[PDB]
């Protein structure tokens, strides 16, 4: 393991995101911990969501704060799983 | 105390003992289970219990007896200091985790209490280190932020302390137990650095101290092989330093960053130089020093890059100095695996810089480096001289291969800097490589390495030189190694060829020697990418190949790929010549098989080869061949009888059959298939594999009859004793259904055949799920899930569904809580979902009836929690993951 | 069980060069990505976190693209060549087809190709979001 800083900042990979989940929902519980540099919510076969999102925070303090505080989040019915998106080695 | 039996066989039995660690009696039996005079084996289990309980069941704790728990843990620690090691450490960590919970002074009194002499300090240190890591997992019913916040407030104490201890030890005698305690010390710090964050500005003190600690470990041995104790202590000192610079926040501290880096560099240089000596004493120290530099650059890209251009004098020097260390590191002598373990470190580093500059003048400023590096690589790209005659073990050789992969990747990357320039250097090194063998013909290492360097860049005048050089090189004169590379490097250049005539010359030649497989790969590559171009030589190669196969010298395994090249070469043949070539190249394969048809384990092999050979030739020839198959279909029947009992040969023949059958769609083959399959059926997994494959390409009579026979025969095998055979039947159960599932989606009008006995199908399909195979359960499930799908569209089939309605969901709920392994539970949310989309209403009822109104979906689960799970399951028809969550929770609550 | 491995490739080797898009997910969680477009060769590599490997897997398991086979499928043609190699646990697959509403229908199994070309999009979209943030740009 070991998080990796991305050009834009630190990124988290949110898993277990509701299928009807829209940018508004994810953008609702992830702005409270900092000014997210960017956000990403990946649709297919007319399915509104793909169940995951790449939330990016300018800092790392916020990224972690969120990673720990938003790990059990239960939005749109389902609970989520927040992890560091990019690690630095095998 | 039954845990003892488990220690002699932990793996194949756990479950019992584990949940016993969950029950509150776990608190009562732990301290008793780890008494005096008892076995260390269970005492460790007594300790792990208290530990898991302190982190997992703080919810089952009496706030009234909180301190008692501490005094309780403190006494044990006293008893076990000097007793069993593993245990003490466990008690220490138990004491720590305890403290974690009291955070919301504790960390300060802990230290005070402990600040045998030696042991005492070990205890404290272990205790304090285990603290920041427990807080990482320990469930404190407190927001993470405040659990982190509380701890972050006592960092300075921790370090300043350790930093104080060390210096204090810098004056006293370094006892064996002293190194060890100093290790815990330095490690303690490090752990707190990656777990909890502290400003780099306060790490300069310790940074420096650790540095001198390192030195005190390296310099006495120089006059350089040190004891493990000095080495462990050194590493830990180094790792902590790494942890210090890598911190996430440090990047914004250009000031402390330069300071620390400058001291790392100006203090570690010496040691590096001394180990760059050839009398290797420690490869361990240099890896961590080189690692630390390489890493400290990664964490501070801006300082490094800005120093290059903005050129703050303090930075241009620092940066160049940091790169010189890493460049040296990269250029370090010896093969990666045996002489110098630092090559990876340096390659990791260049990647970062190369990608960082591509994502200004830095590009031009990196060119020199990049160029120089390339050379170094090829230098390390040099295989081990047979001088050492590979006194290495395959491990090393296997790992070197991996190494080379990373080394050729690095090559690639630097190619992005100079699209052609790299090609120049490689040439230069090849020209020298010429003057290497020229003066000493034993210098094949430089020839193979240079060639290797070119092949490394084969994924993008300098190039043809390479080709000519390859032709000139008398491969029969130097080590076999050159022939394999030469040929392999040429294969990679398949594209650039589209110079082909000599390519063939080399490949065909390479077949003559030991390394046939290599030439094989090379040939196959050429055939696949530049067929049109080889048309003139198709008549030649094709025949040269048939000859090369004649000697039994060529490996059958490898000889198969040659069959690929042949088939591809045949395509480029003239009308007249094709069949005669096929006859000259296929007849032997069948007759050989035919001879065996005469009618063993030695024969089984020959049977497989000949079968695969065709299978392959067919595969590549599908790019007609019908006449070949027509007169062949009968022999597969014959082979099947010989192979009736051996799936190995069976699968081999079928594959062959399949690949040739592919040509027909794009019709006389269908007949012998039903004959060949009617012999096969007369119920191994490959058999049904083709039936499906055949069926799916015929989307009417030919198909319907074969599928109908397909279902009815499967049952016969499925009719074996349900209890054991069915378990034993896992392979076929998965396959059968996997095929009946694929046959459904495509070839859908098939569900239309009222003939098919579905009640029977589902009968068994519901069993499989309830099977003992870890994965075959998905097939049954997957099958049913796709039936319910089409079933909503055909009354005919809908019937079957209606009947199997509550039965299936019953079968599902049984496994999900009482029969299916804990992990294969999610695989069921598919059918439960397929039933809500087509039969929401019905499913809503079959669910309430089996869950809310049953005596026992399970005895333990609560009527309350049972009714709610039953509600959610029927409400979610848009999410499958949700089902997996609702499903799982209940699954747990169900089994208990 | 640790056998997870994903790879993809789709390009045409015409007279004008080898245009392409080929990325790969290594067992250790290393995500190398390469793509040469002719409106330039963009190399990229990175270690995605455990969870990303999990999602790649989930998407694969739900698309049941592990059951399908390219046997009846359209092999690579003068225009293109698509490759897919997945391995999960003790099951390894690798497909061969050409790039591409009617062409898929006219294929032996349009349902086979539809699932395949459908997962690819699911993977394409992911590897792109991954890279598009680590380095600030997708391919054009």
């Amino acid at each position: 393991p070991g998080p990796q800083r991305s050009v834009e900042g630190w990124i988290l990979f949110v898993t277990s995101i509701h299928e009807e989940a829209q940018e508004d929902e994810i953008q609702e519980k992830f702005c409270d911990y900092g000014e997210i540099k960017n956000i990403h919510l990946n649709d297919r076969r007319t399915g509104f969501s793909k169940g995951y999102a790449l939330v990016e925070y300018e800092t790392h303090k916020q990224a972690l704060a969120a990673k720990e505080a938003l790990n059990g989040a239960e939005i749109m019915g389902q609970t989520i799983q927040v992890d560091w998106c990019f690690v630095k080695g095998p | 105390e039954a845990v003892v039996s488990f220690y002699r066989s932990n793996s194949q039995n756990h479950e019992w003992l584990t949940d016993a660690e969950a029950s509150p009696q776990a608190w009562q039996f732990s301290w008793q289970l780890m008494q005096l005079g008892k076995s260390q084996e269970v005492q460790f289990f007594g300790a792990i219990t208290l530990h898991s309980k302190l982190m997992k069941h703080w919810h089952e704790v009496p706030p009234e007896n909180r301190e008692e728990l501490k005094q309780k843990i403190l006494e044990s620690i006293v008893r076990f200091a000097g007793g069993p090691k593993i245990v003490l450490n466990r008690l220490c960590i138990s004491l720590g985790a305890y403290i974690v919970h009291m955070l919301g002074e504790e960390v300060i009194n802990t230290f005070q209490n402990q600040r045998s002499a030696d042991v005492q300090l070990w205890i404290m240190l272990e205790v304090l280190t285990a603290i920041p890591e427990e807080a990482q997992v320990i469930h404190t019913s407190v927001k993470r932020v405040v659990l982190r916040a509380e701890i972050a407030k006592r960092v300075q104490l921790v370090i300043h302390t350790v930093e104080r201890y060390l210096k204090l030890q810098m004056n006293r005698v370094w006892d064996a137990e002293a190194y060890s305690n100093m290790n815990r010390a330095v490690k303690c710090v490090g752990t707190w650095i990656k777990n909890i964050g502290y400003t780099i500005e306060g790490c300069v003190t310790i940074t420096a101290v650790l540095l001198e600690v390192v030195h005190k470990c390296y310099w006495p041995c120089i006059h350089g092989c040190m004891t493990a104790d000095e080495n462990e202590l050194a590493e830990s000192c180094l790792k902590t330093m790494v942890n210090i610079i890598i911190q996430p926040d440090c990047h914004n501290y250009p000031k402390t960053a330069f300071v620390l880096i400058k001291m790392f560099l100006d203090s570690l240089s010496e040691i590096t130089k001394t180990e760059w000596k050839r009398e290797n004493d420690n490869e361990d120290i240099i890896v961590h020093i080189y690692m630390l530099f390489v890493s400290s650059v990664e964490r501070h890209s801006t300082l490094l890059l800005s120093g290059i251009t903005s050129a703050d004098p303090e930075l241009s020097i620092l940066v160049h100095r940091i790169v010189q260390e890493i460049l040296h590191c990269t250029d370090k002598p010896g093969i990666y695996p045996v002489e110098e373990s630092c090559s990876t470190m340096a390659l990791a580093f260049w990647y970062m810089l190369q990608d960082e500059v591509f994502a200004h003048k830095c590009w031009e400023y990196i060119k020199p480096l990049y160029a120089h590096l390339t050379r170094i690589l090829v230098r390390k790209s040099e295989q081990p001289d047979e001088k050492s005659l590979a006194k290495w073990s395959s491990d090393d050789l296997e790992c070197f291969r991996c190494y080379r992969q990373d080394i050729s990747d690095t090559f690639m990357y630097c190619y992005d800097v100079l699209n052609d320039y790299i090609l120049e250097i490689l040439a230069a090194m090849l020209d020298e490589a010429i003057a290497d063998l020229q003066r000493h013909p034993t210098h094949w290492t430089k020839l193979e390495a240079c060639i290797y360097s070119f092949q490394s860049v084969a994924e993008h005048r300098q190039i043809p030189r390479l080709m000519r050089v390859l032709a000139e090189i008398p491969y029969e004169k130097l080590n076999v190694k050159l022939l394999g590379t030469a040929l392999e490097t040429m294969g990679s250049y398949c594209n650039w060829l589209m110079y082909i005539p000599p390519a063939i010359n080399l490949l065909v030649r390479g077949l003559n020697s030991s390394m046939s497989a290599q030439a094989t790969l090379g040939l196959k590559e050429l055939c696949r990418d530049c067929q049109l171009q080889l048309k003139p030589y198709a008549d030649p190669l094709l025949n040269a190949c048939h000859a090369s196969l004649n000697t039994g010298r060529m490996k059958n395994s490898d000889s198969v790929r040659l069959m690929f090249s042949i088939g591809k070469l045949m395509s480029l043949l003239r009308p007249e010549e094709i069949p005669k070539y096929l006859d000259i190249i296929v007849s032997p394969c069948f007759e050989e098989l035919q001879a065996i048809c005469q009618a063993t384990p030695a024969a089984r092999i020959r049977t497989i080869f000949r079968l695969n050979m065709i299978s392959t030739l067919f595969s590549s020839l599908n790019t007609p061949v019908l006449l070949v198959m027509q007169r062949t279909m009968p022999i597969f029947k014959r082979i099947a009888e010989m192979w009736v009992e051996e799936i190995d040969v069976l699968e081999a023949a079928c594959s062959a059959m399949k690949h040739a059958i592919t040509n027909l769609r794009s019709q006389p083959m269908l007949q012998d298939l039903c004959l060949f399959i009617v012999a096969s059926f007369q119920c191994c997994a490959p058999t049904l594999e083709i039936s499906k494959t055949a069926i799916v390409m015929f989307f009417k009579p030919l198909m319907q009859q074969l599928l109908r026979e397909f279902i009815q025969h499967s049952f016969k095998l499925f009719e074996s004793t349900p209890e054991q055979n069915f378990s034993n039947i896992s392979d076929t159960m998965e396959t059968f259904f996997g095929c009946l599932t694929q046959i459904i989606k495509k070839i859908p009008q098939v569900l239309e055949d009222k003939t098919l006995a579905y009640d029977r199908l589902v009968f068994y399909a519901q069993r499989g799920m309830t099977l003992p195979e870890s994965g075959a359960i998905r097939n049954s499930i997957q099958f049913l899930t796709h039936f319910v799908m089409q079933s909503r569209n055909h009354a005919h089939v809908t019937e079957v569904v209606l009947a199997t309605g509550e039965q299936t969901l019953y079968t599902a709920m049984m496994c999900v809580g009482y029969l299916t392994p804990r992990s294969q539970v999610d695989k069921f949310a598919d059918i439960l979902l397929a039933m809500n989309r087509k039969y929401a209403a019905e499913m809503a009822v079959w669910m309430k009836s089996l869950m809310s109104t049953p005596n026992f979906p399970t005895q333990l689960i609560t009527d309350a929690d049972k009714t709610r799970y039953t509600a959610l399951i029927i409400k979610e028809k848009v999410n499958k993951r949700l089902l997996q969550q609702h499903l799982s929770e209940m699954a747990m609550k169900t089994r208990g | 069980t640790e056998d997870f491995y994903l790879r993809y490739y789709v390009g045409h080797k015409g007279k004008f060069g080898h245009e392409f898009l080929e990325f790969e997910f290594r067992p250790d969680g290393k995500l190398r990505y390469a793509n040469n477009s002719n409106y330039t060769m963009i190399r990229k590599e990175a270690f995605v976190h455990q969870s990303v490997m999990e999602e790649l897997k989930r998407i694969i398991i739900d698309s049941e693209i592990m059951q399908e086979d390219d046997l009846p499928w359209p092999p690579p043609d003068r225009v293109g060549r698509q490759e897919l190699e997945i391995v999960i646990g003790d099951e390894h697959i690798s497909f061969t087809t050409s790039k591409t509403l009617v062409d898929v229908n006219r294929s032996k199994d349009p349902e086979g190709l539809r699932c395949f070309y459908y997962l690819v999009q699911d993977l394409k979209c992911l590897v792109f979001s991954l890279i598009g943030l680590h380095f600030k740009i997708k391919p054009i």
